[PDB]
């Protein structure tokens, strides 16, 4: 249920 | 140096609606 | 945190996540200590009975967050590590004795509204402040109750407890690098940190100075906000010394 964080960040 | 000093509180001279009850308790 | 509140923003600006890349979860709490050090609990690392056993390259720290599952794009920051140094003499195998560990940023974190570090106590902040009936602030994403999740940061305010109570609760051997916290069934008041709450932040606010310390850190209890029982914290000032020479390097 975590939204997704920017691809940046592995 | 500036540790533990909140930038939206004590930088500001604002208090939280709880740190008075951690003060109250410093007896 | 079960029974406690909503945080207000910026209120814990130390606060850390510790996430787990892959299933995309939440690992444990943790604190920011410098522009390049953060404080956590060693079981959040290295947990052998549940066959835990993180790697740098395993997670990420989010720094300057409220909202649990959220991005909180132009707010929070995603940091990677460099390496993870857990205390040699953590005791996994009974009671969780010397639940520390230091993780080193990739890259320094820029200061914000939001992301700001916490102090730790030296000798005198730690004899003034760690006093039975004298209150610290725990923080944390983790569980609303032993048996949901909470949408925000979840704030609880908790008197630390006499040693001879801390260990009359329990079964469990307490050492010196621990103490509990919480309220006594007599005093109607409630409230605790719970799974998930890990490696979190237990500070107060010295009258002295006005700045905040961070005395402990979230590392066990038995059950969660139950009658009679406490949370107990790792002692951040009886570990100094350990803190202070990987730092120093
Ligand atoms: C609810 N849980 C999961 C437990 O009670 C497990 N109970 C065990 C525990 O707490 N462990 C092992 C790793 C760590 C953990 O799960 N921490 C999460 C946590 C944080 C805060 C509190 C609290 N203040 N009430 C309770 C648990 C303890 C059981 C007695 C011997 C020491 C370990
Ligand atoms: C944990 O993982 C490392 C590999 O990163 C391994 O060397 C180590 O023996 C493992 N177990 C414990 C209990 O440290
Ligand atoms: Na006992
Ligand atoms: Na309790």
């Amino acid at each position: 249920d975590f939204e997704e964080i920017p691809e940046e960040y592995l | 140096a500036d540790c533990g000093l909140r930038p939206l509180f004590e930088k500001k001279s604002l208090e939280d609606k709880t740190e008075r009850e951690l003060l109250e308790s410093y007896i | 945190i079960v029974e406690g509140s909503d945080a207000e923003i910026g209120m814990s600006p130390w606060q850390v996540m510790l996430f787990r890349k892959s299933p995309q979860e939440l690992l444990c709490g943790a604190s920011l200590i410098s522009d390049r050090w953060v404080l956590t609990a060693a079981h959040c690392l290295l947990y052998p009975p549940w066959d835990k056993n993180f790697t740098e390259n395993d997670l990420l720290v989010r720094i300057g967050k409220h909202s649990r599952t959220r991005y909180e794009r132009n707010i929070e920051k995603i940091s990677m590590l460099e390496k993870i140094y857990i205390h040699p003499r953590y005791n996994w195998r009974e009671n969780l004795d010397r639940d520390i560990a230091l993780m080193k940023l990739k890259k320094p974190v820029a200061f914000s509204d939001y992301i700001h570090p916490v102090c730790l106590p030296d000798r005198e902040t730690a004899a003034s402040l760690l006093q039975a009936g004298y209150k610290g602030r725990v923080t944390g994403w983790g569980n609303l109750k032993e048996t949901g999740q909470p949408s925000v940061l979840q704030v609880v305010n908790l008197p630390i407890v006499e040693r001879p109570v801390c260990k009359d609760s329990t079964r469990i051997r307490i050492t010196d690098n621990m103490f509990c916290a919480g309220y006594k069934p007599d005093e109607g008041k409630r409230g605790d940190a719970c799974e998930g709450d890990s490696g979190g932040p237990f500070v107060m606010k010295s009258p002295f100075n006005n700045r905040w310390y961070q005395m402990g850190i979230v590392s066990w209890g038995e059950g969660c906000d139950r009658d009679g029982k406490y949370g107990f914290y790792t002692h951040v000032f009886r570990l100094k010394k350990w803190i202070q020479k990987v730092i120093d390097q």
